This record gives C-alpha cells, structure tokens and sequence, in this order.
C-alpha cells in the first residue's frame, strides 16, 4: 500500500502516474487502488501519525 | 561577630524638610568607621533599585487610538502627554492593574489631582498639570496603574494584550527621585545623613526604612541560621472500528473512561466480544496508561484539559 | 544602560545622565567641550538655585 | 569665538555655587566611594545622532 | 602586542603604579596582597604607590620564596596579575607602566 | 485665541486694514514622516491669551524648546572612565536618560504598499493570503490595512496583498500533504507587505 | 504592602565552586535582582574587611623593636618578614583582652604555628605558615600580643613592635557581577585568616549589616 501509494505521486520516481497507472502495478486497475488511497489518506489524519505535519502546511 | 559592634542610634532623628514629607534626610550619629558608607551606600543603592510604587503605564485616551497623535482641544500632544503622565507619582496599596479615569475641562491647565481616581489609588502631586486644553472640548483619559519596581519600558506590557487605543506609556515604578548621601564623622565614629528626597508616593522616613527592610530580605537568604494517557478523547487513538463506536455509545469520551475498565466494560453493549477484549487494554498499555492505576472519573472537568 | 543606582553620585545626590571618557580630549584637542561642560554645570547650579 | 574665557567661565563658576575648580566632587555608584580627585560633572548638550 | 590597552587600561595602571614619597601609610610592611586593598578600605594606606608589602617575584629557577620587596601597593596589585614565571614579576612594574 | 495642537488661532493685529486678511491661524504640523524616516511634530509654545508680535517663532519645531534649536536634550556628564564602559570614545549611559523619556525620538518608517494589476490577473488588497495564522490578521481592518494606532511588531502584517498568478510547481510530497489535509493549493501567492524586523510597533496613519 | 517579596531572590545560595579548604570559598546568587549583585557585593566586601572578630599579634622578641636588624642573629629571614608572616597568622580568641603568645623554637627546625606558647584560650588553625630554621638555633624568645579588635587597625614600651595587624577572620574578599538571563549573580569569593569558614563569613557579615541596617519604622 505504500508503494502504490508513493507511485500515485512518486518520492523517488517523478513520473506522477495517474489512478489507473498505479493501479495496474499492484492489482486489476479499477476502484480498489482508489479505494486503498482513500483509506490511507483518511489513516494517516489522526493526532498520531499526523502530528508533525499539522504544522507543516500552513 | 554579630551584635557586638557599635549599634545604630536607637529611633535615629528624621529631621524632617520644607517638601511636605518628601525630603525628609535620615540622620544616624553612632555608626562604624568603614561601615558609613557601606550601609548608606547599599540603603541608596539597593532602595532606588527596589521600591514598589505605581504609575501610569496604560493610558487609556478616548479622543486619540495611538501615543503620536494629538487631542482634540489639548494643547500638548499625546506623546507630551505621556511625557507628563510618566512622571505622575500615585500610590495605591493594592495588587491588580487599576483604572484611573481623567475627564476635565474648562480653563485647560487639566491638574493631576483632578483625576476620578478610585478610594485606594491616592494621586500625587494635585498641583502637576498633564496638558492644557483651550477652552473646548475636553479628554477622557482612562489609566491602568499598575504596581511595579523601578522602570519598565513600554513594549512590556502594552503591546501583550490591549485593545487597539491604549497608550504604550512606559510608567517609572521608582517612588523617589533622587537620593542624597553624606558621611560625616564624629572612636572615631561617622554620622550618616541619607537625604532621599522621594515623592509623594512614600515618605522619606518610610522610604529608608523600605530600602532597609529589602537589604535585610536579600541578606537573610545569605545567612544560614545568624502522563495525559486518559487526557485524550475516545476516538483519538483509532484502535479500530468497532472500538471507537463502543467507546463513543458508552457515554464517555476521553481515555480514563477506557481505561478503568479491562473486560467488566465489554459485556455491557455489544460489539465487545471475546474478540476484541485484549487488544485495546495492551494500546492502552503501550501508550503509557494502563488497566486502572488511577481515580475513578479523576480528570472528567475541565481542569485537567490540554 | 547603568540603573539610576549604578551611576556616580553627585555632593547633591543627583546621579549623572551620561559619563563620558576624559581621554578623547588630550588625543583630539576638542577641550572647549570640558569647556562647555562646565559652563553647562554652572548653568545647572544656577537653575537648581533659582528653582529652589 | 567671542564667547565666554577662562576667566569668564570661572566667574560663572564661583557666582553660581560651583567650586572654583571647575570639577566637582562625585561619589561612585558602584561600589561607592568618594573619588580622590576632582571629577568634572557638568551638563553637556549631548545628542541622539541619526546614526542608531 | 596588538592586544595591549590603548586609553582606559594603561590610564588605570599609570594611576596605580604612580608612586609619591608623600602619602598615608608610608612603609606600613604589609603580609599579602589582600592587606594591600584590606588596609585601603580602611582609609589607612592610599594608592599613591608607597608603601611596603610581601609579593613573589618569581625570578629564578624553580619556585621563589615570597621575598619583602620594596615595592609599592599601586604596582603590586598589577604585580598579581602577572603569571609566575623566571624573568618576569615585579621588576617589570617598577616602571611608570605606560602604553609602551 | 485659542491653541489646540492641531492648529493655532491669532487675532488680525493690534492695527489691521479692514479686509486684507482678517484673522491667520497657523495650522500646527503633526507627526508627519520628515525626509530621513524621522519625526516633524510641532508644539504650540504660545499660550491662550498671550500677544505675540509679528516675526516670531509661535510653536516649536522638530527637536526645538522655547523657539530656540534643540538638537538634543542637555543631559548630567562626568567626563571619568567608569569601569571601563567608556574605554574608547563609547559613551556610558545612565537609565535616567532613558526612564525620563528625554532622549527618544519617533523615527516614522512610513513603508509602501503597491496593489499594481499583474499580468496573471488582477492583484489583491484583501484581508489577507490564506495559509497564514490569525495572529498575524489581528489589527486589520476589513480592507486589509492595519488599524490607525495599532502596534504592528517586526515581521507581523501589514496589508495583506493577494497576488494572483499560475500553477506553481506541483511537488510530490507537497501534493500528498495537501490531499491528506484535505486542503487545496491555493492559486495566489502571499505577498502582503511586513514590517521588517524593528521596535516600530504602533501605526499613525495608513494613507491609501 | 511588600516591596521586598515581589523581586527576584536566590533561594539557593549554597554554590561554592572553590572548595580546597576552610578558607576560600566562591559564593554565587544565581538569581539576583538587576543592581543588587554589585550593591550586595560592596556591602559584603566593606563589611568583611571592615570591623570584625579577629585576632592579631602586635608583639616582638625584646630588643628588636627596629627593624634593621633582626632578632638575635637572623634564622632564616629578616625580622621583617617574620613580622610580616605572623601578621596573618590565623588565631581565633573566644575570652576578650590582650592575651599573649610566647614561642619558643631550639633546634634546627622552621618553627611553626604548633610550637606556639599561648594558653590564653586561643588555638591557632594554621600551622604550618611561618619557618624560622636555625642550625642550634634557640634565640627566638618571641612572645606575642593578640588582642580580639575590629577590623584592620594600623599600629597606634621599649622594644614592644607596633604591628598593624588586622583584627577581621576574612582576608582577601572580591566579588564580581555578571547578568544570568538583567538579573545580577552576586559570586564573590571571599578568603578568611583561617579562623572562620567563608561559607559563614558572609552570613556573620549579612547578619552585622542587618543588625546595624535597623533604621526602620513601622515593621512587624
């Protein structure tokens, strides 16, 4: 998930790949990787793991 | 070494001045050699730098929003203000910021005296004028004496949190204006003749007497004997899915609620099988709390909140 | 800054505002500022006089 | 240049109180003790030059 | 020395190492440095560089006993501040302790 | 007549014509920012009810007493080294000199703010640029200037100046911070006017 | 009212970083009101050397009151340097009045501080500060004249040495005044005879200054 993740944008690739173009790395390209980045995008929004980064955007 | 030295003149004499109890000079006779000047030295010194008086330091004018502007019918501008109102001797044996409220008019030599000050803060010099006004309107200075020691400068105080039209007045918190000193001697002893001609605010006689009390203050320390682990809210870990819905339905909210309760909470609603029975008491655990070890509903105010 | 405490006494008590250093006049001859100081003292003493 | 002499500022000085020397005893501030020697204390025009 | 005082400093140390035959505690022999300032604050000995003390000069090889110089309390208060070390001590501050 | 600060009133003359000019009043010139980025203020020296004669000076200038020039303030000097604060040409300071208030000027910044139509859309004096805390907004009006005697410290703003312009770069991380916050990058760049680091502090006028 | 509560005060006084012996010690104030550092200081400093509870010696072998010449023939070093050393010799006399302290040294040996004759309820705390080596030597005859006074006094019979020893337990004292941030850290190090601890020196010196600071009115 995180790799599919970091392709949806890329930290190390800067070939930004679309929701289809990173699907088709991980599994069949449909709702699914999606699904799996909005899961992760609303995980990583709690006082926890967001904690450094509410400072951060501004 | 102590108390055997030549003592001081019991009730020395305080010859009182011309200035209304504000120049009254100290006068000590029976006093040690090289200990004249240590003593008067140390009372002028340390009394000028410590003496809690109060002044003015947030002026509160109606006709004006800033320290550079000039009044409506005033002859001298807000910054002249500020330079006469700075130097506006007022005691007020109290702790808290005040609110001296100035409103005259008529002739235009407003005097300090004609201040609409409360039954604690006594104004000083009636016979100091703030400004002058020229037969108009007139000016509803509103002050802020505070309590102070010494001189603090303007952006200390003003600037923390004011509303926008309050004066940045840097107040002088020091009750005497200038401090005399003589040594004279009289078995050969010297006579100390302290002069401090102090303001209104304290009288020379109690001022030295002050200055003392805090020598003997600062001296006497010289001498030896001559875990928001239940602060959080219930969803605020997001242990999973079935567990922040529980703790949510339970009627509670932060973390000691989950926390006092291991399995006893679970059988209770539904949704809190043998499933999940452990994993939420060993988050809770690593996180730093544990199953207990604290009141019952000890920290459910607002007291402790952060 | 010196505290008004800190600063040298005068004979009347009153501490002085500023205390200069008396080795700029013999390296650059500007000797009527000690020559402008002291009619300055005498017109202070004069005007403390009168005012007292 | 048609201002005040030596002489002129020492009757200036004797006239207004000031000690003839032209200086003027001053107690130290900091430790306090009377100086032994003669200190001028005058009031110099001093300024607040742009220059901060 | 580039690091050697220019006006304040040396005019301190030249009024401290001005020494006059006439002044208050004239030979008055002193035991260490702190009799020399123990006896100021009492009025008794002025700082007019004139008067006897106790002070280690340090000249030969090895440690030097504290030897009576002669010396004044003006320059012996400079005289301290000097490390102890062969060809060093108070034989420098006999001098007026001008810039140079 | 009359002296208020702002202005002074003087009757025509002990002989004046009939209708030449009647009465003259002296419209006194507050703290207006002078050339070198300091303080012009003027007082009224006269007095209500005093004859003045033609060819006077009627209220002070800037650093002026009694119509006589004042650079300064005339301030007690003991021309000793104290404790070697004064070493070099230094001069020592006692806090009298600054407690009394007798040596402090105004020093008027008066900075400029330009509002110029970019080619990449319209610029903006609004409140202000998003992505800034509300402690910085506080003193602003609607308009977006600072209100007329509100201490500004260094760095605070001053007049929030909206800026549109382009896409900027869209970076990866910065991308995949805003999708996570939720929040989209906005299009306008921050380029409302700040004080530069001072003790400036209040405001006097804010001319637009 | 409290004009004495409402400033900063150092708590903690007990900072002594110079600890060799019972004779130097560096006291510090980390907090400080801003001024009172140098005022406390003076005042301790003018108070320490000024009239204290000492103890001197004031006394010489007969026949040397000059200086000139020594005693009988010179053991190690002039009898001015002997003066000079028994000047800081570190006594503390607990009964009042001008007891007297005979020495006697036969033998070649520096006489020191223990081989003093004084039992006039004095103890001497240095031991080891004077040497008067002498091969066969015993002309030392040297009977002193400590008196309990206050502070440095200058010297005011035949052969009897007018010696200006002081009567103070401290020495040298110094301080010094640094800002620990305007707040002043008062760490003067005082140095005693001997016969007192500097920790307790500026206590006995605080404590003088308040007893002889009662020039107050209206206090409880």
């Amino acid at each position: 998930e995180e790799r599919v993740l970091r392709m949806r944008f890329g930290i190390g690739m800067n070939t930004d790949h679309t929701l289809e173009e990173v699907g088709q790395q991980f599994s069949v390209t449909r709702e699914r990787i999606r699904q799996i980045e909005a899961k992760a995008l609303r995980k990583l929004k709690h006082p926890s793991r967001s904690r450094k980064l509410r400072s951060f955007l501004d | 070494r102590n108390w055997n030295e030549l003592i001081r003149p019991e009730k020395p004499q305080i010859e009182t001045g011309a200035d209304a109890t504000r120049k009254a000079r100290i006068v000590a006779e029976p006093l040690e050699r090289g200990f004249g000047v240590t003593l008067g030295n140390a009372l002028r010194r340390v009394l000028l730098s410590s003496l809690q008086g109060a002044a003015v330091t947030a002026i509160q004018i109606d006709g004006v929003v800033h320290e550079f502007s000039s009044l409506e019918g005033v002859r001298e501008d807000v910054v002249d203000i500020v330079l006469n109102i700075k130097q506006l001797a007022v005691r007020m044996h109290a702790e808290g910021p005040k609110r001296m409220t100035l409103r005259a008019t008529g002739p235009g030599p407003v005097t300090a005296g004609q201040i609409e000050t409360p039954a604690d803060i006594e104004i000083l010099n009636p016979d100091h004028v703030l400004c002058t006004l020229d037969d108009g309107a007139s000016v509803r200075m509103e002050f802020t004496v505070n309590n102070g020691k010494g001189y603090v400068p303007a952006d200390r105080n003003r600037p923390e949190d004011a509303p926008i039209g309050l004066i940045a007045v840097d107040a002088l918190y020091s009750p005497v204006k200038r401090v005399a000193y003589r040594v004279e001697p009289t078995l050969d002893y010297d006579k100390l003749i302290l002069e401090v001609e102090t303001n209104g605010a304290v009288t020379p006689v109690d001022a030295v007497a002050y200055a003392a009390r805090i020598l003997q203050d600062q001296l006497q320390i010289f001498i030896t004997f001559e875990n928001p682990a239940l602060l959080k809210k219930v969803d605020e870990l997001e242990l999973s899915v079935r567990s922040a819905n529980c703790l949510k339905n339970d009627n509670i909210v932060y973390i000691g609620d989950l926390i006092q309760k291991t399995e006893a909470e679970m059988l209770r609603t539904p949704n809190f099988g043998r499933k999940s029975l452990n994993e939420i008491k060993e988050v809770l655990a690593g996180m730093g709390l544990h199953l207990g070890m604290d009141v019952p509903n000890w920290p459910p105010e607002n007291i402790e909140d952060l | 800054i010196l505290p008004i405490e800190d600063m040298p006494f005068l004979a009347d008590g009153t501490h002085v505002d500023v205390v200069l250093n008396p080795l700029g006049v013999p390296s650059r001859m500007n000797v009527g500022q000690i020559f402008e100081t002291h009619l300055g003292w005498a017109c202070a003493n004069l005007g403390k006089q009168i005012t007292n | 240049f048609d201002g005040a002499r030596m002489d002129d500022i020492e009757g200036h000085l004797e006239m207004a109180g000031v000690n003839k020397s032209g200086q003027s005893i001053l107690f130290d501030g900091l430790t306090g003790e009377q100086f032994k020697r003669p200190v001028t204390v005058g009031y110099i025009y001093m300024l607040k030059l742009h220059h901060l | 020395p580039i690091i050697v005082p220019s006006q304040d400093i040396v005019l301190g140390l030249y009024y401290l190492s001005v020494a006059r035959d006439g002044e208050p505690g004239e030979g008055k022999i002193f035991a260490d440095l702190g009799e020399i300032e123990a006896a100021m604050d009492a009025g008794v000995v002025s700082l007019h560089a004139k008067i006897k003390a106790r002070h280690t000069e340090m000249t030969p090889e090895g440690v030097l006993l504290r030897k009576v110089i002669d010396t004044t309390p003006g320059r012996m208060k400079i005289a301290a501040l000097l490390p102890h070390h062969p060809q060093i001590g108070h034989r420098l501050i006999e001098k007026a302790l001008t810039k140079k | 007549e009359q002296i208020d600060g702002t202005r002074i009133v003087i009757r025509a003359t002990e002989e004046t014509d009939p209708a030449r000019s009647g009465v003259d009043i002296y419209r006194m010139s507050k703290f207006q920012r002078s050339n070198q980025s300091t303080c012009i203020n003027q007082r009224p020296l006269v007095k209500v009810g005093d004859r003045i004669v033609a060819g006077d000076i009627i209220a002070d200038g800037p650093s002026t007493e009694l119509g006589e020039l004042a650079l300064g303030r005339n301030a007690l000097v003991a021309f000793m080294p104290w404790n070697g604060y004064n070493f070099e040409d230094s001069i020592l300071i006692s806090e009298r000199i600054v407690r009394d208030d007798v040596f402090t000027s105004i020093h008027i910044e008066e900075f400029e703010v330009m509002a110029r139509d970019t080619k990449l859309g319209p610029e903006e004096i609004t409140r202000d640029i998003p992505n800034v805390g509300e402690e910085a907004l506080r003193n602003l009006d609607e308009a977006g200037i600072v209100a007329i005697g509100a201490e500004v410290q260094p760095g605070d703003i001053l007049v929030g100046k909206v800026t549109p312009k382009g896409e900027s770069p869209m970076t990866p991380e910065e991308k995949l911070l805003r999708a996570i916050f939720g929040e989209k990058a906005s299009d306008v760049r921050d380029t409302s006017l700040r004080l530069p680091p001072g003790v400036a502090g209040t405001i006097v006028d804010v001319r637009v």
